[PDB]
């Protein structure tokens, strides 16, 4: 997209999402990265909501595969078929992290942006770690616990209890441990302290951003009861 | 288990 | 997809149907009748559901670009998205007529077939008049109206009135008259003498069949009752 | 108006 205006390029994002196209979307945020500038809290929005949207689906269309490739496991073409999603996926999970590797994660300086950027990194490493078999599977889950270790490390310094993107990041990671990383003890555990201390810092919120701290806590609860 | 919606 | 069996290519577009993959079920869809022999019932089926799924999509995004352009019209980018969503659309609909011009329809004898092929083609000539403009909408509207007309003789000779081709058939082309054609009373006699003449034929039918007719009616119906 | 979906 190299020929088109960041500006444009942003804007086309904005009316790819009205307009439910989500590839376009990605693709507009791609070229928008790619200008080379760092990116606004709006602006990392849409790059986010863009790709979790594509691959999103891409992981749903793999769960339908899998589960029909093992029932019929109880000619080649389901597998093959399953394969070429899988490959679908895995290119833009690395065209992703490619992005954030170059250049967003080492010019993100101000706690915000650093943290939002290696939860992503922890979420497309964890996207792998989906359909990935084997040794590969160990240092694949390693790279996502690194990425999200790190965001933990750093939102627990640098942002209270209630902010979004500090409880969106625990939630993920909860999410990783239960789902990846066979540890459903330390999901439950991040959970649970996730949100109790979320709790003793709303009296510190006004309405709007009660609202937003309160429907991520409220995901939280959603797992926990759902894993106790 | 769920993870966080790209929108609220 | 020259190198891959027309069984496989068949087999994977059932697949993607059931993964919500459309534009792969269109492609490997593409790739079966471009192997050059008829298409069975449920192949054209299939050939339909792929390819009605995917210019649904971008009928959906256009109509909603389009208003957003309207309302801008009470920078160029808007106009230009707009666009490139109705250009990939166009090449949608042209990819199909192709299909059929090359060599579907001139191979089709049953009526079944013929009949089913020709819907087709009113249909995507109808998503083409949807975004034309001026002399080339009348040309589009022409070709869609001749296409329908030429299902609708066959179908009245040779299916019965409850025949579901023949009900959807009577069913798509009805509303291109009252969003296309600009006409209205056209749309609503032939709405309502096609529901009239399926139920004085319902008698005939086993219980399944009975289904099938039922539902279009109850499609058919719906329009009459938005439209009067 | 609707027209006729793909599958029932
Ligand atoms: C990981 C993450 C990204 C964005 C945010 S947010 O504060 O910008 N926000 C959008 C996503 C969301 C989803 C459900 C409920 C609230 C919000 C708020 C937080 C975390
Ligand atoms: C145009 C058309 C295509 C297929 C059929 S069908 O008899 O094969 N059939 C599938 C589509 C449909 C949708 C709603 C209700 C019933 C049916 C039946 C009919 C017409
Ligand atoms: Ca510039
Ligand atoms: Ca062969
Ligand atoms: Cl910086
Ligand atoms: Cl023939």
């Amino acid at each position: 997209m190299g020929s088109m205006e960041r500006a444009s390029l942003i804007q086309k994002a904005k009316l790819a999402e009205q307009a439910e196209r989500y590839e376009d979307m990605a693709a507009f945020m791609k070229g928008a990265v790619e200008k080379g500038e760092e990116l606004s809290c709006e602006e990392r929005n849409l790059l986010s909501v863009a790709y979790k949207n594509v691959v999103g689906g891409q992981r749903a269309a793999w769960r339908v595969l899998s589960s029909i490739e093992q029932k019929s496991n109880e000619g080649p073409e389901v597998r093959e078929y399953r394969e070429k999603v899988e490959t679908e996926l895995q290119g833009v999970c690395d065209t992703v992290l490619g992005l954030l590797d170059s250049h967003l994660i080492k010019e993100a300086g101000d706690a915000e942006s650093r943290v939002f950027y290696l939860k992503m990194k922890g979420d497309y490493y964890r996207y792998l770690a989906e359909v990935a078999t084997g040794d590969d599977k160990k240092r694949i889950i390693d790279s996502a616990r690194s990425a999200y270790q790190e965001a933990m490390d750093i939102s627990k310094k640098e942002m209270p209890p209630t902010n979004p993107i500090r409880l969106g990041l625990a939630l993920n990671f909860s999410v990783f441990h239960y789902e990846i990383a066979n540890s459903p003890e330390e999901a439950i555990s991040l959970a649970k302290t996730t949100f109790d201390e979320a709790m003793a810092d709303l009296h510190t919120l006004s309405e709007d951003s009660y609202k937003d701290s309160t429907l991520i806590m409220q995901l939280l609860r959603d797992n926990l009861t759902l894993w106790t | 288990a769920g993870s966080i919606p790209g929108r609220r």
